[PDB]
């Protein structure tokens, strides 16, 4: 029947979307260590300015 | 924090050395004062040498 064919195609697209979402979000989780550096350098700069003010 | 402890330690060294220089100034002044008694005693003795009666 065309109904089950069309339903299975939507169900296949749904399974693909969540499987691709898992891969995207797993790759995004690996970026956390690279994105962390933007805050780390600001904490260095904050302590450096405070240190100069103490000198 | 280690760098800050080193700068605070340099401040503490400067405060300590400033207090040390103060103590050494106070002491140098005491010695100068006692040295001026020694100088004045030399002057008094020089005056006594002109008193030929007592100096004999």
């Amino acid at each position: 029947s065309q109904g089950i064919q069309q339903l299975l195609q939507a169900e296949k697209r749904a399974a693909e979307k969540v499987s691709e979402a898992r891969k995207r979000k797993n790759r995004r989780l690996k970026q956390a260590k690279e994105e962390a550096q933007a805050e780390i350098e600001q904490y260095r700069l904050q302590r450096e300015k405070e240190f100069k003010a103490k000198e | 924090e280690k760098k800050e402890k080193q700068i605070e330690q340099q401040k503490k060294i400067q405060m300590s050395n400033l207090m040390n220089q103060a103590r050494l100034k106070v002491l140098r002044a005491r010695d100068d004062l006692i040295t001026d008694l020694l100088n004045e005693a030399k002057q008094r003795l020089s005056k006594v040498v002109k008193d030929t009666t007592r100096y004999q």
